[PDB]
Order: C-alpha cells, then sequence, then structure tokens
C-alpha cells in the first residue's frame, strides 16, 4: 500500500547540517502537501514544516525558521529538509506526513515511520490535554478531553480539529478529522465531538491496541500546534 | 417466423398494460396538486429564500 | 397468421385508449384553476463555473447539494465544489466523446458515457490520491445517452441501441436488459425509491420499467417527435417529458395517460432537459434557443426564464434540497441560479 | 482574507487543476481533427491504412508537425441526428466514395446514390455549414476497368459522354460536387486515390493547410 | 501676448461647417461600428476588440477635430498658452493614437498569420500590452510640447502651421510617423508574401482577395496622409514668411480626419461577416 520511509538521521555535532530524505511509494506523491513533523525522545509531537503540492507554499514553524529548508523532488518521489545550525533541541524523531486539502478530504492520512536525530553535546492557538495519563480497563468506555485558546470553529461550519493516535513503538494514527469525521480504517468505536475550544474523544468498548497516547491537533491558524497527549494504560 | 414471434411478444405485452387499474384523472391531479400544496414551504425555489440562510450569497 | 396478430395488437391498442378516455372525468386545468398563480420567479446566477474547454453535455448534482460533476467533449470530467467555485477533481477520460455523466448518491463513484458505447465507473475515494478507473461496463452497441446510480454497485444505463440495461458493477455483467423501445432511448429518470424508472426515446414515447422484474408496466405516447429528457415528480407517482416539438409533456402513472401540456406559440426549439423543484410546483425545462424556462407544473403557465447561456442549454440539474439550479450548456459554462 | 488553512490549499489545488486544464487544452487545441464517413465497403478501411502507413474508433498520426485525429464513427448504429452535432467544429470531414459501386446495388438501388444522398446529408447539414469537405474517389482501378465494359448510364441515365476513365470520372467528381449548396461557406476538395497509392497523407495535409489559411483569415478579419 | 507675437513671426496673425459636419458623420458611423461589435457575442474576441479600439481612436480623432474647428480662427486668440497647447495636443493625440491602432491591428493580424495555429484564443496579454503603448505613447507624444519642448522663448526656431510648437518636436513626430507606416506598411506586406507562398507550396483565390484588401488599406491610409506629411516636412524647410501654403494647412488635416473616418469603411466593407451583422 502506500508507505513513507524516512533516512538521514544519526548523530550530528551542534551547529552543523543534515539531510533528511522521505522516499514515497503508493500513493501519488504529486496531489500531496507534505508536512515535516518532529517529536521529542520524552516529549510530544511538533509540526516543523509544511510544503504544498507544486512548492507553491512553503511553511515552517518559528522555533526552525530559517535554519530549516523544505523541499521536494515530485519526480523522484521525494522530500527533502536541509537541517543548518543544529542546535540541541532539535534531537527528536522526525516524521514525513502526507496530507491532501480538497473539499471532504481528511489531512495527516498516512505517516511516515520516522528517522532519529541526535544532536550531540505567543500568537500561537495552545492546544490544552490537562490530563497526562489516564488508568483504563478492556471493554470500557473512556474519553479524552481537549482544549483550545482559540476557537477552532470557523465561518465555513468546519471546525479544523484532529485527533492523533500513536501506539508504542509506531507513529502516529489519524482517528478523527475537524473534530467530527472518522478517518478510513479506523474502528467505528471511537467518536469525536465538542465545539468551540472544549473538544472531547470517546471510545467505547475499549479493546487492547487503544493503548497509547493520544494528541490534540488544531488546523485553524496556520502555525499548527499539537497537544501535551494524554497516555492510555491498563490495570 | 421471426415476424410472428416479435408480433405475438407485442400482444402479449399488450395485453399486460392493458390489465392495470387506472383511477381517474381527477383524482391523482388532486393527489398532485395536493402534493405540491403539502411541500409548498420546504420549496426555496417557489419562495426566494432570504439571503442569510442561503449558500450562494 | 401475422395480420391476425396486427389486427389483434391494434384492437389492444383501441382498448387501451378507450380505457384511458374512461378515466378522465375532468383535466388538470381544471382541478388546478382556482388556485393560486406561483408569480413571477426571478432567478438569479450566483455562481459561474470556468475551466470547460468545449461544450457541456451532462451533468449530475449529488446527495450533499454541494458538489457536482460535470462532462464536457474536452475530455475532462470535473468535480465541482459549487460553493467555492473551487474544482475538487479533474479526471481525464479515455474517450474525449461523453455525452452523459452520473453521481453516485454515496458520493464514492462517479460515471460517464458516451458514443465509446462503455460506461465508466471512477472511484473517488481511493488511498492513493486519484481517481481510478473502477470499472468499465460495455455490451451496449450504441451510444449511452444516461446512466443512473441505484447505489453503489447496481447502475441502469440508457444507449442508442433501443435498449436499457441495469448491471451489477462489481460483475460488470448486465443483470438485466430492458427492450421494448422501437427507438434510441435518450434519457432514463429513476424513481425516488429506486424499484421503478421511465425511459423516453425516438420513438416518440415514454416507458415505465421495474427494476426487479425486467418487464415494462406502462407506455405513454403523447409527444411528436423524439423525446430528450424525463424526469419523476417529486412523489413518483407522475413524470415529465421534454421532446423535439418544443412541448413539454407531464404523464401520470396511475391514470395512465397525459396530464399536462407545457408549450408556447414562439417556443419552436426542442426541449434538452427537464427537472422538477423540490415541490414539485416548478417545472424547469433547457431549450435549444440558447434560454431555459420554468413552468409552472399545476397551471402550465410559463412562470420564468433563465437566460443566461450564449449557446444550447444541454444539461439542467436541481438539488436535493431545492436550493438551487444549475445549467450546463454548450458554451462550456455552467451557472448556479437562485 | 476569510479563508482558512485548509480553504486556502483547497484553493491553490482548484488553481493547480485550472493550470493542468489550460496546458491539457492548448495542447489539444493544436491537433486537427477529421471526421471520417461514407457508405459501407466504401475504402474507409483503406484510408485509415494509408494514414497508419505514414463504438467510435479514433486514429493517430503525424504529418509535417501537425497531429491529426480522425474519428471512425462507423459501427454506430443509431441516429446520426442524436450525436453528429457531437462532431461540430471539426478541421475537415473525409468522405469516401467507391467509384466501383456506380453499378452495384445493395435494396434494388444503386450503392452510389446512397453514397449521394448520404453526402447530400452531411454537406448540407446545418452543423457542417462552414466545416470543409475532403471527399476520396476510392477504387480508380476497379472503375477504369468496370467502366470499359459497363456504361456509366446505369448509374446516370442522363450522362451523354464517352465510356472512358477521364470524361466519367470527372463527371462523378461534378455530380457529388453540385451536391454543395453551401458554395459560399464551404469549399470540397476531390482527390482520386486507389489501394495503391501513397500521396493520400499528402493531400489531406495540402486539404487541411488550406483550411487553416482560410480560418486564420477569417479570424483576422481579411477574408 | 505670446500668442500674438508668436503669430505674428510666423506671419500668420490676423468651409468649417462642412467640415464639422463631416466630423458629425465620424461620429455616427464609429457608433455604429462599436455598437455592432458591442451587440455581437461572437465578436468578443481580440481582433474585433482591436477593430473596437481603432474605432474608439477614429471618434476620438473627430470630436478632437469638432473641438478644434469649434475653438480656431478668431478665438484661437482668447485661448491662453495653456489651452492653446491642449487644443493642439489633443489633436495630436488622436491623431497618433489612430495611427497606432492601425499599428496594432496589423502587428495581431501578423502575428496570427504567422503562428499559424488552429484556434486563436483570446490571448488577453498581448491584446493589453498593445492596447496600452498604442494609448500610452500617443499621451505621452502629445504631451511633449506642454512640458516645455516648445517654441516660447525660442522665436527664431518656431514652426509656421502651429506657431508655438518647436520645429524639432514637428521633426520628431514626422519621424514616428515614418517608422510607424513603414512598419504598418512592411507588416501588411509581409501578411500577403506569407499568405501567396503558402498557398503556392502546396497543390490540388484567397491571395488575390488578400491583395486587394491589402492594397486598398494600404492605399487609402497613404492617399489620406500623404498631404498632411508633406505639409509637415515642408514647414520645417521653410522659413517664416516664405512659404504660403503653410497658411492652408485647413485641408490637409480634413484629409487626414477622413481617413479616420472612412477606417471604418474599410474594415467592415471589406470583413463579409461585419456586414452580415451590421445589416441584421
Ligand atoms: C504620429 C502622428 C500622430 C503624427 C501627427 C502629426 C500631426 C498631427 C497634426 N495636427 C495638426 C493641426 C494643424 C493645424 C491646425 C490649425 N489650426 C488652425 C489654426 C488657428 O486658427 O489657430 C490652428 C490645427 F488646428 C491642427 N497638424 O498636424 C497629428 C498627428
Amino acid at each position: 500500500d502506500v508507505q513513507l520511509v524516512e533516512s538521514g538521521g544519526g548523530l550530528v555535532q551542534p551547529g552543523g547540517s543534515r539531510k533528511l530524505s522521505c522516499s514515497a511509494s503508493g500513493f501519488a506523491f504529486s496531489s500531496f502537501g507534505m508536512h515535516w513533523v518532529r517529536q521529542a525522545p520524552e516529549k510530544g509531537l511538533e509540526w516543523v514544516a509544511y510544503i504544498s503540492s507544486g512548492s507553491g507554499t512553503i511553511y515552517y514553524a518559528d522555533t526552525v525558521k530559517g535554519r530549516f529548508t523544505i523541499s521536494r523532488d515530485d519526480p523522484k518521489n521525494t522530500l527533502f529538509l536541509q537541517m543548518t545550525s543544529l542546535r540541541s533541541e532539535d534531537t527528536a524523531m522526525y516524521y514525513c506526513v502526507r496530507s491532501i486539502y480538497y473539499y471532504g478530504s481528511s489531512p495527516f492520512d498516512f505517516w511516515g515511520q520516522g528517522t532519529t536525530l541526535t544532536v550531540s553535546s505567543g500568537s500561537d492557538i495552545v492546544m490544552t490535554q490537562a490530563t497526562s495519563s489516564v488508568p483504563v480497563t478492556p471493554g470500557e468506555s473512556v474519553s479524552i478531553s481537549c482544549r483550545s485558546s482559540k476557537s477552532l470553529l470557523h465561518s465555513n461550519g468546519n471546525t479544523y480539529l484532529y485527533w492523533f493516535l500513536q501506539r508504542p513503538g509506531q507513529s502516529p494514527q489519524l482517528l478523527i478529522y475537524r473534530m467530527s469525521n472518522l478517518a478510513s480504517g479506523v474502528p467505528d468505536r471511537f467518536s469525536g465531538s465538542g465545539s468551540g475550544t472544549a473538544f472531547t474523544l470517546t471510545i467505547s468498548r475499549l479493546e487492547a491496541e487503544d493503548v497509547g497516547v493520544y494528541y490534540c491537533m488544531q488546523h485553524l491558524e496556520y502555525p499548527l500546534t499539537f497537544g501535551a497527549g494524554t497516555k492510555l494504560e491498563l490495570k | 417466423t421471426a415476424s410472428i414471434a416479435q408480433a405475438r411478444k407485442l400482444v402479449e405485452q399488450l395485453k399486460m398494460e392493458a390489465n392495470i387499474d387506472r383511477i381517474k384523472v381527477s383524482k391523482a391531479a388532486a393527489d398532485l396538486m395536493a402534493y405540491c400544496e403539502a411541500h409548498a414551504k420546504e420549496d426555496p425555489l417557489l419562495t426566494p429564500v432570504p439571503a442569510s440562510e442561503n449558500p450562494f450569497r | 397468421e401475422l395480420d391476425q396478430l396486427r389486427q389483434e395488437a391494434e384492437q389492444l391498442k383501441n382498448q387501451i385508449r378507450d380505457a384511458r378516455k374512461a378515466c378522465a372525468d375532468a383535466t388538470l386545468s381544471q382541478i388546478t384553476n382556482n388556485i393560486d398563480p406561483v408569480g413571477r420567479i426571478q432567478m438569479r446566477t450566483r455562481r459561474t463555473l470556468r475551466g470547460h474547454l468545449a461544450k457541456i453535455y451532462a451533468m449530475h448534482w449529488g446527495t450533499d447539494s454541494r458538489l457536482l460533476v460535470s462532462a464536457s467533449q474536452d475530455g475532462k470530467l470535473i468535480i465541482w465544489d459549487s460553493y467555492t467555485t473551487n474544482k475538487v477533481h479533474a479526471i481525464p477520460l479515455r474517450s474525449s466523446w461523453v455525452m452523459t455523466c452520473a453521481y453516485a448518491p454515496s458520493g464514492n463513484y462517479v460515471a460517464c458515457g458516451g458514443l465509446d458505447n462503455i460506461c465508466s465507473i471512477y472511484n473517488l475515494k481511493t488511498r492513493e490520491g486519484n481517481v481510478r478507473v473502477s470499472r468499465e461496463l460495455a455490451g451496449h452497441t450504441g451510444y449511452l445517452s444516461c446512466c443512473r446510480f441505484l447505489d453503489d454497485n447496481q447502475i441502469v444505463t440508457s444507449s442508442g441501441d433501443t435498449t436499457c440495461a441495469l448491471w451489477d458493477i462489481e460483475t460488470g455483467q448486465q443483470t438485466t436488459t430492458f427492450t421494448g423501445h422501437t427507438g434510441d432511448v435518450m434519457s432514463l429518470s429513476l424513481a425516488p425509491d429506486t424499484r421503478l424508472f421511465v425511459s423516453g426515446a425516438c420513438d416518440a414515447s415514454a416507458k415505465l420499467w421495474d427494476v426487479r422484474e425486467g418487464m415494462c408496466r406502462q407506455t405513454f405516447t403523447g409527444h411528436e417527435s423524439d423525446i430528450n429528457a424525463i424526469c419523476f415528480f417529486p412523489n413518483g407517482n407522475a413524470f415529465a417529458t421534454g421532446s423535439d416539438d418544443a412541448t413539454c409533456r407531464l404523464f401520470d402513472l396511475r391514470a395512465d395517460q397525459e396530464l399536462m401540456t407545457y408549450s408556447h406559440d414562439n417556443i419552436i426549439c426542442g426541449i434538452t432537459s427537464v427537472s422538477f423543484s423540490k415541490s414539485g410546483r416548478l417545472l424547469l425545462a433547457g431549450y435549444d434557443d440558447f434560454n431555459c424556462n420554468v413552468w409552472d407544473a399545476l397551471k402550465a403557465d410559463r412562470a420564468g426564464v433563465l437566460a443566461g447561456h450564449d449557446n444550447r442549454v444541454s444539461c439542467l440539474g436541481v438539488t436535493d434540497d431545492g436550493m438551487a439550479v444549475a445549467t450546463g450548456s454548450w458554451d462550456s459554462f455552467l451557472k448556479i441560479w437562485n | 482574507c476569510t479563508l482558512s488553512a485548509e480553504d486556502k490549499a483547497a484553493v491553490e489545488r482548484s488553481k493547480m487543476i485550472d493550470r493542468n486544464l489550460r496546458e491539457d487544452g492548448e495542447k489539444a487545441a493544436r491537433e486537427v481533427k477529421l471526421l471520417l464517413l461514407g457508405a459501407g465497403e466504401s475504402g474507409k478501411s483503406t484510408i485509415v491504412k494509408q494514414m497508419k502507413i505514414i463504438g467510435i474508433v479514433e486514429t493517430h498520426f503525424t504529418f509535417k508537425d501537425l497531429h491529426f485525429k480522425m474519428f471512425d464513427v462507423g459501427g454506430q448504429r443509431s441516429e446520426r441526428k442524436k450525436w453528429i452535432h457531437c462532431f461540430e467544429g471539426v478541421t475537415a470531414i473525409i468522405f469516401c466514395v467507391a467509384l466501383s459501386d456506380y453499378d452495384l446495388v445493395l435494396e434494388e438501388m444503386n450503392r452510389m446514390h446512397e453514397s449521394m444522398k448520404l453526402f447530400d446529408s452531411i454537406c448540407n447539414n446545418k452543423w457542417f455549414t462552414d466545416t470543409s469537405i475532403i471527399l476520396f474517389l476510392n477504387k480508380k482501378d476497379l472503375f477504369e476497368e468496370k467502366i470499359k465494359k459497363s456504361p456509366l448510364t446505369i448509374c446516370y441515365p442522363e450522362y451523354a459522354g464517352s465510356n472512358t476513365y477521364e470524361e466519367a470520372a470527372a463527371y462523378i467528381q461534378c455530380q457529388f460536387e453540385d451536391l454543395n449548396k453551401r458554395k459560399d461557406t464551404k469549399e470540397i476538395y476531390t482527390h482520386f486515390t486507389c489501394a495503391t497509392d501513397t500521396k493520400n497523407v499528402q493531400f489531406v495535409f495540402d486539404a487541411v493547410t488550406d483550411v487553416i489559411i482560410k480560418n486564420n483569415l477569417k479570424d483576422c478579419g481579411l477574408f | 501676448d505670446i500668442i500674438v507675437r508668436h503669430y505674428n513671426y510666423t506671419g500668420k496673425l490676423n468651409t468649417s461647417v462642412v467640415f464639422i459636419l463631416i466630423c458629425c458623420f465620424i461620429i455616427l458611423e464609429n457608433i455604429f461600428v462599436l455598437l455592432t461589435i458591442w451587440k455581437t457575442k461572437k465578436f468578443h474576441r481580440p481582433m474585433y476588440y482591436f477593430i473596437g479600439n481603432l474605432a474608439l481612436s477614429d471618434l476620438l480623432a473627430g470630436v478632437a477635430y469638432t473641438a478644434n474647428l469649434l475653438l480656431s480662427g478668431a478665438t484661437t486668440y482668447k485661448l491662453t498658452p495653456a489651452q492653446w497647447f491642449l487644443r493642439e495636443g489633443s489633436m495630436f493625440v488622436a491623431l497618433s493614437a489612430s495611427v497606432f491602432s492601425l499599428l496594432a491591428i496589423a502587428i495581431e493580424r501578423y502575428i496570427t498569420m504567422l503562428k499559424m495555429k488552429l484556434h486563436n484564443g483570446s490571448n488577453n496579454f498581448r491584446l493589453f500590452l498593445l492596447i496600452s503603448a498604442c494609448w500610452v505613447i500617443s499621451l505621452i507624444l502629445g504631451g511633449l510640447p506642454i512640458m516645455g519642448w516648445n517654441c516660447i522663448s525660442a522665436l527664431s526656431s518656431c514652426s509656421t502651421v502651429l506657431p508655438l510648437y518647436h520645429k524639432h518636436y514637428i521633426l520628431f513626430c514626422t519621424t514616428v510617423f515614418t517608422l510607424l507606416l513603414l512598419s504598418i506598411v512592411i507588416l501588411y506586406c509581409r501578411i500577403y508574401s506569407l499568405v501567396r507562398t503558402r498557398s503556392r507550396r502546396l497543390t490540388f483565390e484567397k491571395s488575390l482577395a488578400l491583395l486587394k484588401t491589402v492594397i486598398i488599406v494600404l492605399s487609402v491610409f497613404i492617399a489620406c496622409w500623404a498631404p498632411l506629411f508633406i505639409l509637415l516636412l515642408l514647414d520645417v524647410g521653410c522659413k517664416v514668411k516664405t512659404c504660403d501654403i503653410l497658411f492652408r494647412a485647413e485641408y490637409f488635416l480634413v484629409l487626414a480626419v477622413l481617413n479616420s473616418g472612412t477606417n471604418p469603411i474599410i474594415y467592415t466593407l471589406t470583413n463579409k461577416e461585419m456586414r452580415r451583422a451590421f445589416i441584421r
């Protein structure tokens, strides 16, 4: 099926440079915008860069603006992140995420495997997941809540909220897009609801494979921000 | 005898079309008028819908 | 012996005519006589969809009443977001000669067809992110003039070989074949419950078919030329046919004969497409005279004119919620009207 | 700007679709459209073969940096008036007529007469008022030997000429050209081919070049 | 005193009604052409847009000439020098815009017949560039005399036909007209050359009709603009109070404005499609 492979990670001295390459297969690479997303070793996800289809629009996080450069080779079906002046806070696992935008599409549908980089020795919507972790029992019902500093509901009626699940040892998986819609291949146990600044994800009859960290994401104002994450562990 | 077969098939088709129960024109005309009258309010083309809720303003 | 069958057929036709005349006590124009007129209907163009380069031959809205699909001779099948005029998709057709297109009720598939005698079903929701040709249905020996989705797996197609067909998409074979028309079938309409459907042909007749049985229940003959369009009334108990003799006709299934005639002296061009409003009170008909008239269905009086196209108005559609009417013409422009 | 990030990306996708549509239309508008017509066994297959050497069947070829499309409707058993407006705007019509069919009957009347009737229907059709016909008189070698032993008077009772290839062929060309009622708007290019000649595609190229010159003069207003 | 002394030096210090009637006919004819273009929908393509710009330029030439005729004569002494310069530059701009519109039409025709094509389409970039050029250049050329390139304080180097215009400015305008006229003539001759060679190359008319049209256009334009051009060359070489014919400059201008008014006759009569559209 569709699959993305990340390569180019390794030990880098501070102030150095690196080149990360995401090779895509199984889908029309030219028609998909691509995001580079960061996950610190013991911390949660953080958006890094974005390049649209046709390279028309390119966006970077204010943390990595100037030092990082994102590009794509459509005929080679590959995506590049060139990193300069590497800081000690850039050590993390990097994911290339495909994302297509039209009416009714599901952005952030597929995530890459990730590549590990180890650097050796306001005005942004703040998504808040107050609860760090909850204990759960298989067959029960759990709800994961979310909060937003600014209302995510637009004038066109779309509430730009995305829910992701990252099982241990695995890349994040899209569950809910735009706060209500279930992603393809996701069981109907998961349901998204909420309004404005308060959001909740409900799981009914949770199974053993639901164990992981659930992340809260906004897509309204383009400096994309994630939530801290809500870990789920059994008893 | 393909022509005979076609004519025969048309004949039983006409028999099948001649054994249906036909209601009077007045009854069905009244039914059509009643359907139009019942759903008149839910029709936004009949009465120009205000600009605040139609999507194309 | 052939003459015996011919005279039996003509006497059966006489019996049909007498049975229809018996069940005609008052005309529609008498029942709808004291009801209030609709009045002058002014519908203006809200959106104009540009991007087609050749003449447009068909369009279909879809259940969401927001997206729509348009087919043109340039070889492109374009799915538009009508609210924002954004092009959601642009499918390059294998054959440029397309004269029908349908959009599945679920929205996952879109169908097209034309002079290639093949109905192509394209999967809109693919994992690869593109639009792939899900299925190619072959078996008609004439051009596909219309096609409608019963569901994600069954499709009804009308062809110029005087034959309609019901196809199981996953198998690709004709589940059922509807014969009886002596002329090219130009358009078909599906009943709201999708258990019956009416097909109008070039023999100046319309036939009602049962999807299960595969046989024709009723035949309606009131037109004097080719029937180019057909559409059920919203309640499913009547339908309207537009023809080349510059007249539209409302027929009833239960009474079995013609109810109303929509015609005007200064209209001499044929009708390319007919459609009904949500309540069925307005009958919209696109003409060859560059225009699209809006008739009062109950009173037969002309209520409005949609004059915004610079060529023949080839396709016409009304959303399921009835908010807007989309007209596609031969000048390569679709227009949304409210 | 009221648009969201996703709405902006959707608009960007629409703009890319627009530019791809423009590129495809520019590519297609530089291509010659030829509608191939004729009676049964007229010689359309031979013409398609000769072009290839140098539902609806489409044939693509290239000559002198022009890309030519032929749409052989052929086995389309349907009313021509229900789909013939689809070909309005083709660059030219290539009509094939078999000369040897002058003394052949289907019914009980000459095939040449159905050729004339369908030529009259197509040439004088309301859609093809400005489209130019490229009339091909195939089977010249068969006709040259048929005329030696079977007088042209079978097909033309009013023909008073001799039984020679040149006079009879010119007479048949004149009879087909007289069916043109749109003398001022359209012009007919007649070429006498056979199954064993190689100048057919050159003649199609020259006729299309003449049509393009005349169309450009119309566009400039000089015509 | 400027108008008095610069007219005294040249020597002109001191039939219009029919000229104004011809002007009004010119406005009527160009309004007819513009209305014909505006009505028919199939005319909404760049060739007829260029023809409409030519019609509009001829309209402005006619209104400028009638304004001139009203404001000239014994009421040209009522005008301040600024109004004199506006009065003369309006006409200069109008005629320059007309001739540049002919250049634009010739260039568009030459490009259409050069890039052989099958469906020319609407190249809005080239259309807008040509229209903006033929208007901006006309405005600048007509505005040079009032910016300060004029006769004031340069009495001994002052033209006779326009006693406040500089002789060097008339030389510049004459040179521009030469370049522009030769451009138009070369473009039309080249159009005919390509058409004739391409027609001869293919074997089995249009070339003769195109030759007739080109001959008509070029002959009419050259014949109408020749006397004014000759007088403009003559006044530079004539010292003041020497050449008498410079006084009777009111007929060559009439010939030029009748060229402006008969351009629609040429560009509509030759086009059979426009005749069919205008008859209905
Ligand atoms: C490239 C092209 C545009 C070049 C071009 C060159 C010349 C002209 C032009 N306008 C004019 C003129 C001349 C004399 C007069 C004479 N008046 C009568 C006199 C009076 O009683 O005061 C004054 C006039 F009122 C206008 N002469 O040349 C236009 C374009």
